């Protein structure tokens, strides 16, 4: 699935009052049980990157964001191999779990999908 | 020649279909031809030639 | 809606053709001739180009210096070019300097001295031109392309001619060439911009009335070329950019497939990494090439002559390890003109061409060049309404049928210059002219 | 330049076993690949040695196996090693495949090694099935008969194909001699495909338990994973020792110590344990052709995991619902195994059908739904 | 005066659209024939192929109706 | 010897009718015949060879 898809569906849910009332609390619990914050990751660090679109989005990260992501990946890898969890400031707090990558990938995919559409235009 | 090229040769799908169909024909006709020729050069020698006595 | 092209004749058979534009203040008048290098044989090859030099070297009245001064005093300039099938001599001036310019052109064409002293002087100038074209890579590639595609035929010869001929061209053979070829029934006097047609016809009656007519007047743009699939490799490892042309035999000016070949050419189109918009072009080949950095540029062409043409592409690339991919993807895009094109590509290319054929004519020199080219190749100026109708008549079936008989599984002429180690041998290139999956 | 890099032959070995850059955080489930290589080496060494003493003719086959047990020096060990390592091979391959499914090893960019892996698994099944026939005991013969008769379901030509496979009108000497020749060959084909899936993997490298790139933090294969592999090699050899020396027949069927008799039918004809889940799936469909298709589809459906997993994240480490679903899928696969060897009786007939539906609905319904919903929960939950 | 270019997006999937695929439909046809002829040719020797398919073809079909004389057949 | 625009002599090899459909069709007839005999030879080879796996004469007896 494309990030575009995921974001659009999420926005449909967040619009509907009923839907958001039942989905938002579930989603927050899911994230708590997922436990990626206990390895000091932000959610976007987990997105599959071995794709042309994602490699292009990662190249467009500002250098600071890019250097910080590299450190979180190395740090999480060291927790993984040691079978330890983050403690203290290494744990990602909910307020730090920012969608730093989502805007870049949405722009990459926007162009990719427009190109697909326009490759199939029919002069009327 | 243009017609023949355009129908049987231009598209590789058609070329391969023509080659395979020809191979099928060749195989059946060559079999029959060799069988007859073999029977003529070895006439009176084969079981089929003496079978009538028995 | 552009003003109507007026056309008149003289008694000798000289055509006068004009298109006025009351919004400009300059005018381009000149003489388009249906004659060029292709009219030479092997012995006098180079003559037409030699004459072009001598035309500006002095006449029976004005000397070389007087000629220079006369043009300087007019205010505008004179220009000339000789091609394989066409020669042009024109003068861009101010509105009211048109009678001067017609008079100077008439003089240099009819009454040129061709003095042995001047022949001998230019004989060195032209000899130096042989060693300096070497730098204009596009021209080197296209001249080798003609030489090989039309091997040992008149269209295959260069315009400059061999070194041997340059040393042996006499004033006699120069005079003979221009007497046989520069005849009134082969010539068109063209005016574009701030010109009055009736004024131009009067000037033609004054200056070009004593032009010889040919014995057997054929119509303008009257011509047998036997294309050779072949290759020239000019490998030069020290050059950073590879230049490659690939062509098949194309269409003449008066072919029934002339517009179909232009539409097919527009489906592949052009590309240049230096232009900002080129990464966003709709052409499939454009997308492949830009995404993979295969080339600095490519330019599709469909060159026409009276009785043949060349249709193909010219590529330039610094990516010397992926020349194979570049050639592979280009020829697989040509395959798709036979196997896959539909109304989607055809209607898009038609849209782009309907404008393109009009956009090209954006100044008086371009207009004059268009009137002159069309009059000397077709015998008439084709109105934009007729052109719009011929383009509209091109269907996807026409493009597919044309590509299947012109491109699909056909021989190519191929020229490579520069670091072309990665360009495979002829067979592997020519094998991409068809698709085994189809 | 070091010789191991400069020489092209040495450099190939170097690239796979020494300088190969690995993630620094592979867990012990990344050790099954080297265990499978070990099983393959043991099966080649024991199998070639058994071939030096075994006779493929139906009149002598069963007795040649008894001669191996009784007269050949260490023949009992070579025979038991070969028979038990066939079971260990399947334990390791199910573990390796389970690792791959849990950690998303089938996702881009590793679709090619996974797809070749599915063919490896099919070749292992064929190899093991033919090897089991070679004993020519009762289970050998009757297993060959019933499994080869599944081919009769192929429409129009099915019966003809069966007679062609058998080389006669029933399982007999021609079938045994051809199964010997093919059983000897198939492990070499299997080794080539194992090599192919590793060369395909080498373009992306190993995945890792977190599912993220390891391009940020690589370790050489040697010495780190060489020495970590030795631990599981010695653990495997301990398990091997307990079966081969102390309980050599625990994983087998006693009926295979009775010589093949085409007249007497054994009480229950079952495949070896590692084929049992596929046999339960076949029983679930009442139609003969239906059942064969379902059974083949149960393996080929692994090829669609790259498509039906719609997750934006690789692997299950951080996906609580996917982990629950995976747990149910694995336990269902074990229950199918158990149902493969029960009698065709109530209430196991219906249970086998429900488990079969669950097996397929994992791929077709549940994994696509769950992976879609988890995408939304990760996005909304972290806003 | 024209305010906007006139176009639609045709439905597409995996980079295929109906105009393009429709051009290749006949090619799939011929490849299908090629594969059919080839397959049938490969199993021409199988007795069932002869019995059920080849011997039923009009005129030509007698090529595949061949009986061994009972005197020449050990089986 | 010096000019690269003067193509070397290929007249000993050039066919006059090189652009015709007849000319191409002949070469594809040779390629096609070759492909045809290779197909018939492969079919014969495979059929005779694989028949070793069908019941042998002693089994049929
Ligand atoms: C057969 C041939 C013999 C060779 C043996 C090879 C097997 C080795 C292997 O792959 O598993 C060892 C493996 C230890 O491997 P590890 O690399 O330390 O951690 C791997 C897990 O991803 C790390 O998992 P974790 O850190 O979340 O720890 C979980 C684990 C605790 O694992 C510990 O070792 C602690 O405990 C359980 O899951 C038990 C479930 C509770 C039942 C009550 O044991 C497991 O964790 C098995 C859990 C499977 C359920
Ligand atoms: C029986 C059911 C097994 C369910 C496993 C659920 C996850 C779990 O707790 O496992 C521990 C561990 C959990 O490891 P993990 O990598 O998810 O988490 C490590 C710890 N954190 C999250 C903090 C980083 O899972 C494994 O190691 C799973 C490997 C699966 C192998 C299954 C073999 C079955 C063969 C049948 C093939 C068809
Ligand atoms: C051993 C078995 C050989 C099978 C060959 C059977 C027919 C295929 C054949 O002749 O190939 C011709 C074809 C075509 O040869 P070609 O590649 O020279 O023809 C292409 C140009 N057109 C389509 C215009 C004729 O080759 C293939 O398709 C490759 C398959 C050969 C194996
Ligand atoms: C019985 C079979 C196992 C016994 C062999 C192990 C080696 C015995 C001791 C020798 C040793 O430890 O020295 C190292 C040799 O190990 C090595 O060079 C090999 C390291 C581990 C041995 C085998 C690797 C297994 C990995 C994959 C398993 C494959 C199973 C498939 C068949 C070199 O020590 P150093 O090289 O670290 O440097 C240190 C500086 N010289
Ligand atoms: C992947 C590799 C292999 C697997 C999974 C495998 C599996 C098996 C199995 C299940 C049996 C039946 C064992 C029994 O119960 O007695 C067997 C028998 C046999 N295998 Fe293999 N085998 C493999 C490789 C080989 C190889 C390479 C040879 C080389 C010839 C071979 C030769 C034999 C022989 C001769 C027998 C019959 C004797 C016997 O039963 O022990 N095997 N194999
Ligand atoms: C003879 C059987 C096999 C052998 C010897 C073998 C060996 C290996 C080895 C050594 C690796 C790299 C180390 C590791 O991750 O464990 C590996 C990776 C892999 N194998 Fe296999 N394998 C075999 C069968 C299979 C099968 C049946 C599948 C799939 C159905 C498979 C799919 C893969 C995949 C996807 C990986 C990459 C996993 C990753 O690192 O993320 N293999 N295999
Ligand atoms: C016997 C041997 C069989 C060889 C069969 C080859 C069949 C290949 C057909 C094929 O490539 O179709 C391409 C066509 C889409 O066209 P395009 O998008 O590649 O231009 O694709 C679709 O239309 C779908
Ligand atoms: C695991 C069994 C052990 C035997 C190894 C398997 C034998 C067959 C492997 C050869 C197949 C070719 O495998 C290919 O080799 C080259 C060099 O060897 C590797 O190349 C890699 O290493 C070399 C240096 O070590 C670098 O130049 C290169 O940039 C890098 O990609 C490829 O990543 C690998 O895919
Ligand atoms: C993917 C490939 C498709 C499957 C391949 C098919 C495998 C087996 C098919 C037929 C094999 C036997 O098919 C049979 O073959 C032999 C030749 O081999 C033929 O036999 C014919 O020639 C042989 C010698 O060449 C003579 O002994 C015989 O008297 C004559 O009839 C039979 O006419 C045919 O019925």
């Amino acid at each position: 699935a494309s990030i575009t898809s995921v974001v659009k569906t999420s926005e449909l849910i967040l619009k509907s009052p009923l839907l958001s009332k039942i989905v938002v609390p579930l989603a927050k619990t899911y994230v708590k049980f997922s436990g990626y914050r206990q390895l000091g990751f932000k959610m976007n660090d987990l997105i599959i990157e071995e794709t042309p679109n994602m490699q292009l989005a990662l190249r467009r990260l500002p250098p600071t964001e890019s250097y910080d992501r590299v450190y979180r990946l190395i740090r999480a890898t060291q927790f993984s191999l040691s079978h330890k969890l983050a403690t203290g400031n290494d744990i990602t707090k909910p307020e730090e779990d920012d969608h730093y990558l989502i805007p870049y990938i949405l722009d990459v995919e926007a162009e990719a999908f427009e190109k697909d559409a326009l490759d199939n235009l029919e002069v009327v | 020649a243009t017609t023949f090229y355009n129908v049987f040769v231009k598209r590789n799908s058609a070329f391969v279909a023509t080659i395979l169909a020809s191979a099928f024909v060749f195989d059946m006709t060559f079999e029959t031809a060799i069988d007859n020729f073999w029977d003529r050069i070895n006439a009176g020698k084969q079981w089929k030639d003496i079978r009538h006595k028995y | 809606v552009s003003p109507k092209t007026r056309t008149s004749n003289l008694k000798n058979g000289l055509t006068i053709a004009s298109e006025s534009n009351p919004l400009v203040q300059t005018a381009t008048v000149g003489v388009w001739i249906d004659a060029g290098s292709r009219n030479e044989n092997a012995y006098n090859n180079g003559t037409a180009h030699f004459f072009e030099h001598l035309a500006f070297k002095g006449t029976d009245k004005r000397s070389q210096h007087q000629l220079e001064l006369d043009i300087e005093n007019m205010g505008g300039h004179l220009n000339a070019y000789t091609s394989r099938e066409s020669t042009v001599y024109y003068a861009k001036s101010f509105k009211d300097d048109v009678p001067k310019s017609v008079e100077i052109l008439a003089d240099i064409l009819q009454h040129s001295k061709l003095a042995e002293s001047a022949i001998d002087r230019e004989r060195e100038v032209i000899t130096r031109e042989l060693e300096e074209v070497n730098k204009q890579y596009e021209e080197v590639v296209f001249d080798h392309l003609h030489a090989t595609a039309f091997m040992n035929q008149p269209l295959g010869r260069t315009i400059l001619g061999p070194r041997e001929n340059i040393q042996t061209i006499t004033n006699t053979e120069l005079r003979k060439f221009i007497t046989e070829n520069y005849t009134a029934d082969r010539m068109v006097l063209v005016g574009a911009g701030a010109v009055d047609h009736d004024a131009l016809v009067e000037l033609a009656e004054k200056y070009f009335s004593h032009l010889p007519s040919s014995q057997s007047p054929v119509p303008l743009g009257t011509p047998i070329p036997n294309f050779v699939g072949s290759e020239v490799r000019l490998r030069d490892d020290t050059m950073p950019v590879a230049h490659i042309a690939i062509a098949v035999e194309g269409v003449s000016w008066t072919s029934e497939d002339y517009y179909t070949a232009l539409v097919a050419q527009a489906i592949i189109g052009n590309y240049d990494r230096a232009v900002g918009t080129s990464r966003h072009q709709g052409s499939r080949l454009s997308n492949i090439v830009s995404e993979n950095n295969l080339a600095n540029s490519f330019q599709s062409f469909s060159t026409s002559y009276s009785d043949t043409g060349l249709w193909g592409i010219y590529l330039t690339s610094e990516n010397t390890t992926q020349i194979d991919d570049l050639v592979h993807f280009t020829l697989k895009e040509w395959n798709r003109l036979s196997t896959s094109v539909s109304n989607l590509q055809v209607e898009r290319a038609k849209s782009q061409l309907k404008a393109g054929l009009l956009l090209s004519l954006d100044g008086t020199t371009y207009v004059a060049e268009d009137i002159g080219r069309q009059l000397t190749t077709l015998g008439r100026r084709v109105t934009p309404a007729e052109v719009e109708a011929k383009l509209e008549a091109v269907t996807e079936h026409d493009v597919r049928a044309w590509a299947q008989k012109t491109l699909y599984d056909k021989d190519i002429a191929l020229v490579g210059l520069g670091p072309i180690e990665g360009l495979y041998d002829y067979n592997r290139i020519r094998n991409d002219m068809s698709m085994m999956r189809w | 330049m070091a010789l191991r890099k400069k020489n092209s032959l040495l450099n190939m070995a170097n690239s796979y076993v020494l300088d190969s850059p690995q993630p620094s955080n592979l867990n012990y489930f990344w050790n099954f690949g080297s265990l499978l290589a070990l099983c393959l080496v043991i099966q080649l060494a024991t199998g070639i040695t058994l071939a030096m003493h075994y006779t493929s003719h139906a009149s002598l086959a069963f007795d040649s196996v008894e001669h191996i047990m009784r007269d050949v020096n260490f023949g009992w060990f070579i025979r038991y090693a070969h028979a038990n390592t066939a079971s260990f091979f399947f334990i390791c391959i199910y573990a390796h495949m389970g690792r791959n499914i849990y950690y998303g090893s089938y996702k881009t960019p590793r679709v090619l090694p996974w797809s070749i892996g599915v063919i490896i698994f099919l070749l292992l099944i064929i190899t093991a099935f033919m090897g089991y026939v070679l004993v020519f005991g009762q289970m050998s013969l009757w297993g060959a008969t019933v499994i080869c008769n599944l081919v009769s379901a192929i429409p129009w030509l099915g019966e003809d194909i069966v007679h062609f496979l058998w080389g006669g009108f029933s399982v007999g000497n021609p079938t045994l001699q051809r199964f010997f020749a093919l059983h000897y060959l198939m492990p070499f084909v299997l080794a080539v495909f194992a090599l192919l899936h590793l060369i395909a993997l080498h373009t992306a490298g190993s995945s890792n338990p977190l599912g993220i790139t390891s391009n940020v933090d690589k370790l050489s294969m040697h010495p780190y994973y060489s020495f970590k592999d030795l631990i599981t090699v010695f653990a495997f050899l301990l398990m091997f020792t307990l079966f081969v020396f102390f309980s050599p027949d625990k994983l087998g069927h006693p009926d295979n110590y009775i010589p093949a008799n085409p007249m007497v039918t054994p009480a229950s004809i079952v495949p070896e344990w590692y084929l049992l889940p596929f046999y339960a799936i076949l029983r679930a469909i009442p139609d003969k052709l239906g059942g064969v298709i379902a059974m083949v589809a149960a393996i080929l459906i692994l090829l669609i995991l790259p498509i039906v997993d719609r997750s934006i994240i690789r692997g299950n480490a951080f996906k609580p619902i996917s982990k629950l679903l995976f747990g149910f899928f694995i336990c269902n696969f074990l229950l199918l195994g158990v149902l493969g060897q029960v009698h065709i009786e109530p209430p196991f007939i219906v249970l086998g059908q429900i488990c079969t539906i669950f097996y397929f609905s994992y791929f077709l319904i549940l994994l696509p739904m769950v992976s879609t919903i988890e995408n939304i929960f990760f996005y909304i939950g972290s806003l | 005066y024209v305010k906007k270019p006139s176009y639609k997006i045709v439905p597409h999937f995996l980079g295929f659209n109906i105009p393009t695929v429709s051009k290749w439909i006949p090619i799939f046809g011929i490849w299908g024939a090629a594969a059919g002829i080839g397959a049938l040719f490969l199993i021409e020797g199988v007795p069932r192929t002869r019995q059920d398919i080849l011997s039923k073809i009009p005129i030509i079909g007698e090529h595949w109706i061949r009986e061994i004389p009972a005197s020449d057949n050990p089986f | 010897g010096k000019s690269t625009y003067k193509i070397p002599d290929f007249t000993p090899y050039l066919k006059k009718d090189r652009n015709t459909d007849a000319n191409r069709l002949f070469s594809y007839f040779m390629i096609g015949s070759f492909g045809m005999l290779s197909a018939a030879g492969a079919k014969a080879t495979v059929q005779d060879f694989l028949s070793n796996m069908s019941a042998s004469a002693d089994v049929l007896a």
